[PDB]
């Protein structure tokens, strides 16, 4: 078969990771013993994609956990899937990174990214065929920012010929108030320009909205924010864990959606969002994950043009309405989609719907309107560079100015590289 | 003698190689087990039907090809299928990973892990024939293995194999039924790698078989089995001649000789009719002038394009089923008259005919209906050039902004390869422009 | 005659002799280039990433530097 290594790391990592594995454990009926329960063989025929089959038919998640601290650490294992985890797999440090990404990336996480990584050669030299791997991490952290990216580099030195995906979670002040995150993530995405295949950009800002907005929250929490999260993980995720005709992995994924290897930065989406408190059809479906007030990144894709688009359908609902709603959202925003790449929205349906869903809709897109995202990070970057607050946190570390300045003029290359697409046509 | 061996490659080849071999089988009255009780030579003979069938000595028919992907999804539906126990495992060959859409993972990276194990096993194949005429390949255009590692295999059969004809069918890709953004990339790599080894190709335009089972057959979203199973009929009147015997009946060499005037023109459209469904064809009797009439029809062509727009170099008539000269001749002087026949100047507007008297076969429980006669026509036109242009036209749009070209380069391709291949169709597309120019 | 006859034939022969043997130094040609380039685009990747542990090993340098300062 093939399989897809997991990897979160960091708080924030290891959050989402954990709501993760317990949605599609119950999408492939998995008790948090690791048995199987389920009633359709559906949920059998790609299970090894994510699981690993032990003895007595107990399916153990193919995860590792890494963290600078065990607090995050030890609420998973004692949370409700906490058990069905391998227990070796459980890597954690003592010092902590403080948020400090310099700590992650090169004093504290390159103590202990020797350890994980020979975590990692266990469990991808037990793989038939590797696909690659999967990353959950924050970006304004520091063990999520700084070891994640740190893993990535010593990942892709190992295994240069896979591919290297990453749920990256964007910071906002909308949902965390520590000053030094737009350093930590700029610092990542210099890091993640270079050494990524495909990047899901979840967007804390975006999340928040959704919640404060369309959910009616009037204080989101992290729980909230997670239930989107999930939600879209389990999304992107169904083609490669369900059958069908496309035998989805991970490079298929990378070699249609990604024209030009830097610009990787998709913008997830998802439909219906509805709250507790309140019959969809399909051309409600599809016009609803193709607003701006459904994408799981702070931008607006009317405010870009679409490289590509991916879209995926799940729950029993006519395929040829799917057909038909999609080619008719395409049409009617011709303008939205560049001219040079024929054919670039691709559609999957899947018959088996999310938890509690009768039908849902994922949205997962290479717009030119994901420097938006980019944008808001790097004014907060150089508000505080221009006064170069709070940079003896990581000078301290061993770095300098010119690594800060290469963050900066790097990711500041990809905007103008996003807007240099926006603006070609095909005459 | 003059034995054919049929080679299938990547998921369009095998489906495709599914049906065909399936439709085979109802024809020549061979049950799954390889067992075809009408025939009394045990362990050989030199019937028709022996250029595609092999004969074991426990009365298995055994089909002369060769299925091979780079997974093993599409090829286990096979070796689990209804089918299973027709082929021998050696002839089903698959890997662990695809090319991932990617011509030069199907052609370099993925294929040469196993290009020297699907040759040995096609060795293995002609050593059981008496008299090798040719190959069979079946392939998509927009598939990584499709398109790279049938490329790799065409350039290693010239080598082991050297003119010995090879025949292509071949998937060009649609929008309505695609499956990658970078197909228009791997369908003029491998066309601009396959022209000079290639002696003859039928192309099959997914949206031509789309709208024909929409049209013809009220299916509203068609699946790849009604696709494949009305491509199938296709192919099946195509060998008819080289599995049948007939006084009436002619080789497709000699209408070969007819389709392919220079070496790069060997690309003739294909049309079938009738394409109808049970519940239209009940109390409805095709004629010959009927389905004849239907060939000239550009809704049912195998590719979309406009011979009326074009001149003809060859018209072939393949008929099959319940056909007499007496008709075919009327219904072909009605036609001259009526069309919009141009030829070009040098060469003769005749018409050449083909009678089968094997009746076609429907697969029971599909959507075709069985009828009386059918007919396939085979014809080389200009008109052809029109899907060159459509496809050479995606890849500029594309290849213009460079869009997908890094994951070529990253498995060793390079840029020149890409405007070579890309100079290469514009060749064709002016080499079919020339040949219909009238002489000086 | 029977000497053109022997020629035509020997044409023939060295011309699908010709064919056989073009292929075959244009597939090896294809197949050493593209494994050339491959190789050396794994190598680059690879240098680059080997020169990110240079500079982690430097980084961590100036710290040990420091702190005993
Ligand atoms: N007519 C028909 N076309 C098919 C069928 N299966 C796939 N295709 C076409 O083939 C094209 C994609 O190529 P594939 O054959 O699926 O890919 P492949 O040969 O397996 O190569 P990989 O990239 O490694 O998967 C698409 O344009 C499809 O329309 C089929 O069963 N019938
Ligand atoms: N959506 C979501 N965001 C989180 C979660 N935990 C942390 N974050 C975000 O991550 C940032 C802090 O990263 P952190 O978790 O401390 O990374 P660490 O230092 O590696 O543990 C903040 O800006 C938060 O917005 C979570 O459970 N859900
Ligand atoms: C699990 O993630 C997915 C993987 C795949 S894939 O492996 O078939 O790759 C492809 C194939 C053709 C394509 N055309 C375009 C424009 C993108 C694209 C990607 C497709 C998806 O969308 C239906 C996925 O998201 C759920
Ligand atoms: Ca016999
Ligand atoms: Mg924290
Ligand atoms: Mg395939």
């Amino acid at each position: 078969m093939r399989e897809i290594v997991h990897i979160q790391a960091g708080q924030c990592g290891n959050q989402i990771g954990a709501k993760f594995w317990e949605v599609i454990s119950d999408e492939h009926g998995i008790d948090p013993t690791g048995s199987y329960h389920g009633d359709s063989d559906l949920q059998l025929e790609r299970i090894n994609v994510y699981y690993n089959e032990a003895t007595g038919n107990k399916y153990v998640p193919r995860a590792i956990l890494v963290d600078l601290e065990p607090g995050t650490m030890d609420s998973v294992r004692s949370g409700p899937f906490g058990q069905i985890f391998r227990p070796d797999n459980f890597v954690f440090g003592q010092s902590g990174a403080g948020n400090n990404w310099a700590k992650g990336h090169y004093t504290e996480g390159a103590e202990l990214v020797d350890s994980v990584l020979d975590v990692v050669r266990k469990e991808s030299e037990s793989c038939d065929c590797l696909q690659g791997f999967q990353l959950t991490h924050s970006l304004g952290g520091g063990t999520g920012s700084g070891m994640g990216t740190l893993l990535i580099s010593k990942i892709r030195e190992e295994y240069p010929d896979r591919i290297m995906n990453t749920f990256s979670v964007m910071p906002s002040p909308k949902v965390s108030d520590t000053v030094v995150e737009p350093y930590n993530a700029t610092l990542s995405v210099h890091q993640l320009v270079e050494n990524t295949d495909e990047t899901y950009c979840i967007d804390n800002e975006a999340l928040y909205d959704i919640c404060f907005r369309t959910l009616k929250l009037t204080t989101p929490t992290y729980g909230d924010l997670n239930h989107l999260v999930s939600a879209t993980m389990s999304g992107v995720t169904t083609c490669l864990r369900f059958p069908g005709q496309l035998n989805a992995d991970l490079r298929k994924l990378a070699v249609n959606m990604v024209p030009f290897p830097r610009l990787h930065f998709f913008m997830p989406g998802f439909a219906p969002l509805t709250s507790r408190g309140s019959a969809l059809t399909v051309p409600e479906l599809t016009q609803q994950m193709f607003d701006s007030k459904n994408m799981m990144a702070a931008c607006d894709p009317r405010h870009g043009r679409y490289l590509t688009v991916a879209a995926i359908f799940r729950g029993r609902m006519s395929m040829k309405e799917v057909d038909e709603q999609m080619l008719n959202v395409q049409n009617k925003n011709s303008s939205y989609f560049v001219e040079w790449i024929p054919n670039n929205v691709k559609t999957a349906v899947c018959d088996i719907p999310p938890r509690g869903l009768k039908m849902s809709a994922t949205f997962i897109g290479n717009s030119t309107a994901i420097q938006e995202l980019f944008k808001r990070i790097s004014e907060q970057f150089t508000a505080m560079f221009r006064r170069k607050a709070f940079l003896h946190w990581y000078t301290g570390e061993g770095m300098d100015e010119m690594e800060f300045t290469e963050a900066e003029s790097n990711m500041n290359d990809l905007v103008s590289e996003y807007q240099q697409y926006q603006d070609a046509t095909a005459d | 003698m003059r034995e054919c061996i049929s080679i299938h490659v990547g998921q369009a080849g095998v489906q495709i190689g599914n049906a065909c071999w399936e439709l085979y089988c109802l024809e020549h009255g061979i049950q799954p087990d390889g067992q075809m009780p009408s025939d009394k030579t045990i362990g050989g003979g030199d019937d028709s039907f022996n250029t595609f069938f092999s004969e074991t000595g426990a009365g298995k028919h055994v089909p002369r090809a060769v299925f091979v992907d780079l997974e093993p999804t599409v090829i286990d539906e096979v070796r689990t299928g209804t089918y299973r126990q027709l082929f021998h495992p050696e002839q089903l060959i698959t890997g662990k990973e695809d090319a991932a859409n990617n011509y030069a993972r199907g052609h370099y990276t993925i294929g040469k892990e196993i290009i020297d194990l699907v040759l040995d096993r096609i060795r293995k194949l002609a050593d059981q024939c008496t008299g090798l005429q040719g190959f069979l390949v079946f392939h998509s255009f927009g598939g990584g293995t499709g398109s790279g590692f049938t490329s790799l295999l065409m350039e290693r059969l010239s080598v082991d194999y050297g003119k010995k004809s090879k025949l292509e069918f071949s998937i060009y890709p649609a929008p309505q039924v695609s499956t990658a953004v970078v197909e228009p990339y791997n369908s003029i790599l491998t066309t601009h790698t396959t022209l000079e080894h290639s002696d003859c190709a039928f192309m099959v335009d997914n949206e031509a078989i789309y709208d024909i089972c929409r049209r013809n057959l009220d299916i509203e979203r068609p699946t790849y089995t009604n696709l494949n199973r009305l491509i199938s009929q296709i192919v099946s009147s195509i060998t008819a001649s080289l599995r049948f015997d007939g006084a009436l009946n002619v080789d497709l060499t000699e209408f070969q000789t007819n389709l392919v005037p220079y070496p790069r023109i060997h690309f003739p459209l294909a049309t079938y009719a009738p394409v109808i469904s049970a519940e239209k064809a009940y109390h409805e009797q095709l004629s010959v002038a009927e389905i004849t009439n239907a060939c000239f029809e550009p809704a049912n062509q195998m590719v979309k394009c406009d011979p009326r727009h074009g001149k003809y170099m060859a018209c072939c008539l393949l008929y099959r089923g319940d056909v007499v000269p007496k008709d075919v001749n009327a219904a072909i002087a009605t036609i001259k008259t009526k069309r919009s026949i141009q030829f070009v100047d040098w060469c003769p507007t005749g018409f050449k005919v083909g009678i089968n008297y094997q009746p076609p076969t429907v697969v029971p429980g599909g959507d075709l209906a069985k009828v009386q006669r059918a007919v396939c026509m085979l014809s080389n036109t200009t008109a052809i050039a029109e899907a060159w242009a459509r496809l050479d036209h995606k890849f500029d749009l594309m290849y213009a902004k460079r869009a997908f070209v890094h994951w070529y380069v990253g498995e060793g391709m390079e840029e020149g390869e890409f405007s070579e291949a890309r100079e290469d169709m514009a060749a064709l597309e002016k080499d079919y422009e020339e040949v219909g120019v009238d002489s000086v | 005659k029977r000497e053109h006859e022997r020629e035509v034939i020997q044409k023939a022969i060295e011309e699908n002799n010709n064919f056989i043997k073009m292929a075959k130094e244009k597939l090896a040609q294809k197949m050493e280039s593209n494994k050339e380039n491959r190789e050396a685009h794994l190598a680059a990747m690879l240098e680059r990433l080997q020169e990110k542990d240079k500079h982690a090993e430097e980084v961590r340098k100036n710290k040990e530097l420091k702190e005993e300062a």
